[PDB]
């Protein structure tokens, strides 16, 4: 049944916003791939003439799945622009706050949007939950019943025989698919923990919220540090860390484990999704200007060198529009950047996405989980290092492995349990410098009438940037570089393909009419397409 | 998806940041897995649908045409610009979708700041066009109920369907077609603050001793007392809201407040 011709989805599902793939397949294999985002909202053009103390109320509307993240990156962008160093607790609470944020957006992820790419949710009604309660029981240190999870087995055989299937209609496995491979008992473990997942994001959410107002949408940061003095008092912190603890917990005793399992019974998807060149701008600092001082660090790989990691020059970023639905050809550096809509339908004048082509001394990089985890590894990191060897030799697979869209989806599991950890260390330093009698959370400030300034974050889905230039002490230009930008954008003006559009060549597709394996391959970068053209 | 039972759901995406499909998966009591499971039948939604592609259309059109009839639930603004091209789903302008499938509805919600009023991208100079639903379709008899706020509390949401189940009508609306049961009263007549508003004692500054002591925020910039919304009564997440956090209302669930309420920090 080995398909030639075209293959589009459209939309893809399962992702944040407005996904248009092309193929192009030959003899069952994706020999070709377009990546077109398909919603521009021009927030960039907004800004333009606005305070730069309102930039992060509507830069953080780019997204409300990595939502806060933005009003991070602008907040640092002011901040460095204005020159003001913020107080230690005001980096202390930006940083749990961030860290929860990485805890609630991984976790919903592989089970809410990526785990129905290799989950039939359906054959869970076949399982027999003893035996599935056994292997549950075996991979994780909670103890699972039969009783557990025939009550979840019950539930679904009287949602799927209400005949409403309601987000499962027409899922890829119905009925069956070649390409999904787990057992009846696999699959009803799975599905129990995505309907637990439901209610434990809820937690981690909330942990946001202890010290940031509320989510979506955190509502506690200013310029020059932080507002939220109740987040000083024991019972916040007390509260907060509850919260952690419970998310911890799900983290190393249902994700992880579930993850392996899932990963092991696709260890061919080892061979697939790979790309070439990474990068990172490292998170959770000590120095708000000194990216060196974060605890994971920023770096550049090429053609997967990592012997030889790079320093991250801000200065060798350009965003190319050849590809793009903008005005002419020419790249910009972000500080000189320009956003200049002219929409030509797909393919016309060779343009097919609103996403903009970020390429770092001309090369495409993929940003993320996979960047953040290799790049760490790589300069050593011991927390990393232990996690990521112990996935490893639990998988039965070399470092290899790791190139590839099986890799990526655990690497996206490494950084959960990395910095689920992390921020119980965060915690404990916040906690001891409130005990030294430090409370201060904010620092005064004063905007100058000529700046520019540049904020970095590393999001759940890579580096983050936001670049102002300020001029009559208003936006004079606004530019933000985000992570699927990076990794989704269409070609430059070298017609180098992105890492999503390399990535996919060489995808097998067993049944063209249910692509999942583009899904699989797509799902794993974790596409954000509001970020991506905001 | 759907058939008998329960009552059909679709839920569409325009011009958005998921910030209000997000909001929804935070639901409380009842949580999501009870809203999807026993409540409702959600029987299209990108973020969350197994289906992709072509089978993601032919479940849309499944679920609209359906003889039992649904429900819509719109998120973000639609773009109107240029014919509608700012903004397409498998290749048809999001204008196109939304004229086609909502006259065909029993009851349409627009929920949050951008279906209901256009939002962040309706901000100026809005080179998009964009517009909010009741707006863009006026001329199509849609009257949507608005759920507004950036994103709206999930209280309110599960709110207004329960409502209307129950009393297969919409619940009394303001002018701005937003429940009254949820809308009826501003931010600031609720706020803890107000005994600091009324005797003049405000935060000068957020470093100040001041804001710590927790003074009202309105010469910072506080939107609260030009702001309909139930923030400080049911708070999100189960704990907390804006003001208690220490940061001015900005006053996300009024219309046109990206330009009506800006500078966020002068009043
Ligand atoms: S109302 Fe706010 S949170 Fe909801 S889609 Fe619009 S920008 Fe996002
Ligand atoms: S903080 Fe805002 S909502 Fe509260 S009393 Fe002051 S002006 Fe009103
Ligand atoms: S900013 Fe919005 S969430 Fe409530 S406190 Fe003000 S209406
Ligand atoms: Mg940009």
């Amino acid at each position: 049944s080995s398909y030639s011709g075209p293959i589009v989805v459209d939309p893809v599902t399962r992702i944040e916003g407005h996904l248009r793939i092309e193929v192009e397949v030959e003899n069952g294999k994706v020999k070709n791939a377009y990546s077109s985002s398909t919603l521009f909202r021009g927030l960039e053009i907004i800004l333009k003439g606005r305070d730069p103390r309102d930039a992060q109320h509507f830069t953080q509307r780019t997204c409300g799945v990595c939502t806060y993240t933005h009003a991070l990156a602008s907040t640092r962008c002011v901040d460095n622009a204005v020159g003001v160093h913020i107080p230690k607790n005001a980096t202390y609470i930006r940083n749990l706050v961030l860290g929860a944020q990485y805890l609630h957006d991984h976790i919903v992820h592989f089970y809410h949007l990526h785990a129905l790419d290799f989950v039939d949710v359906t054959a869970a009604l076949k399982a027999d939950p003893a035996k599935a309660a056994k292997v549950a029981s075996s991979i994780s240190p909670r103890k699972t019943t039969a009783a557990d999870l025939k009550a979840v087995q019950d539930k679904l055989k009287t949602f799927v025989e209400t005949g409403q299937l309601g987000p499962f209609t027409n899922a890829y496995f119905l009925g069956g698919h070649p390409a999904y491979y787990l057992d009846p008992e696999t699959n009803l473990i799975a599905t129990a923990h995505y309907l637990e997942a439901l209610r434990l994001q809820v937690k981690a959410a909330r942990a946001m919220a202890v010290f940031g107002a509320k989510n979506p949408h955190t509502q506690f940061t200013v310029v020059g540090g932080v507002t939220c003095y109740d987040a000083l008092t024991p019972q916040r912190i007390a509260e907060f860390e509850a919260l952690w603890k419970e998310t911890k917990a799900f983290v190393d005793e249902v994700y992880i484990p579930d993850l392996l399992v899932v990963a092991a019974a696709y260890k061919d998807w080892t061979q697939y999704g790979g790309t070439d060149n990474f990068i990172t701008f490292g998170e959770f600092p000590k120095d708000e200007y000194d990216l060196n001082s974060r605890f994971f660090k920023p770096g550049v790989v090429f053609k997967r060198d990592f012997k030889n990691i790079k320093p991250f020059d801000k200065m060798q970023i350009e965003e190319h529009v050849r590809h793009s639905w903008y005005e002419g050809a020419e790249a910009r550096h972000p500080w000189k950047g320009q956003t200049q809509p002219k929409y030509t339908d797909l393919h016309g004048d060779d343009r097919y996405s609103w996403m903009k082509a970020p390429r770092y001394m001309g090369e495409p990089m993929e940003t993320g989980p996979l960047a953040q985890v290799l790049i760490a590894y790589s300069q050593g990191h011991p927390k990393v290092k232990a996690v990521t060897d112990a996935v490893l030799a639990k998988l039965g697979v070399g470092p290899e492995a790791l190139f590839s869209t099986l890799g990526r989806t655990a690497a996206r599991g490494i950084e959960t349990a990395v910095i689920a950890e992390y921020v119980g260390v965060m915690l404990q330093e916040y906690k001891d410098n409130i005990a030294k009698g430090d409370n201060v959370i904010c620092a005064p400030w004063e905007m100058p009438k000529q700046a520019e300034g540049v904020g970095f974050v590393n999001a759940p889905r890579g580096g983050l940037s936001h670049w102002i230039r300020i001029e009559d002490g208003k936006i004079g230009n606004f530019q933000l570089v985000v992570p699927s930008t990076w990794t989704l954008g269409p070609r430059c003006d070298k017609n180098k393909l992105s890492p999503v559009e390399a990535s996919l060549i060489g995808t097998p597709v067993a049944d063209a009419k249910r692509p999942v394996e583009i899904l699989r391959t797509v799902h794993s970068f974790d596409p954000c397409i509001a970020c991506g053209v905001h | 998806l759907m058939g008998p039972r329960r009552p059909s759901v679709v839920y569409l995406h325009n011009a958005e940041c998921t910030g209000c499909s997000e909001s929804v998966l935070r639901a409380f009591e009842p949580y999501i897995d009870t809203l999807i499971l026993d409540t409702l039948s959600l029987d299209y939604h990108e973020t969350i649908m197994a289906a992709a592609g072509d089978a993601a259309e032919a479940a849309l059109e499944q679920a609209v045409n359906s003889p039992h009839g649904f429900i819509a639930v719109v998120e973000g603004g639609i773009p109107t610009a240029a014919n509608g091209i700012y903004g397409k789903v498998a290749n048809h302008t999001m204008l196109d979708i939304c004229s086609r499938i909502l006259p065909k509805a029993q009851a349409v919600i627009a929920y949050g700041t951008c279906a209901t009023f256009g939002g962040v991208q309706a901000a100026k100079p809005n080179p998009t066009g964009a517009k909010g639903v009741n707006d863009a379709l006026k001329h199509l008899g849609v009257k949507a109920i608005n759920i507004a706020g950036c994103p709206p509390n999930p209280y309110n949401l599960v709110g207004t369907i329960v409502y209307y189940l129950k009393n297969k009508a919409a619940p009394e609306l303001d002018s701005l077609n937003r429940p009254t049961m949820f809308f009826g009263q501003t931010v600031h007549e609720q706020c803890p603050r107000l005994p600091h508003f009324d005797a003049g004692e405000f935060a000068p500054s957020f470093e100040s001793e001041e804001a710590r002591k927790g003074w009202c925020l309105y010469e910072l910039g506080c939107k609260g007392p030009v702001t309909m919304n139930n923030c400080p009564k049911i708070k999100f997440n189960q704990t907390n809201w804006p003001v208690d956090a220490g940061h001015p209302c900005i006053g996300c669930s009024e219309p046109d407040f990206w330009d009506a309420m800006t500078p966020f920090y002068q009043n």
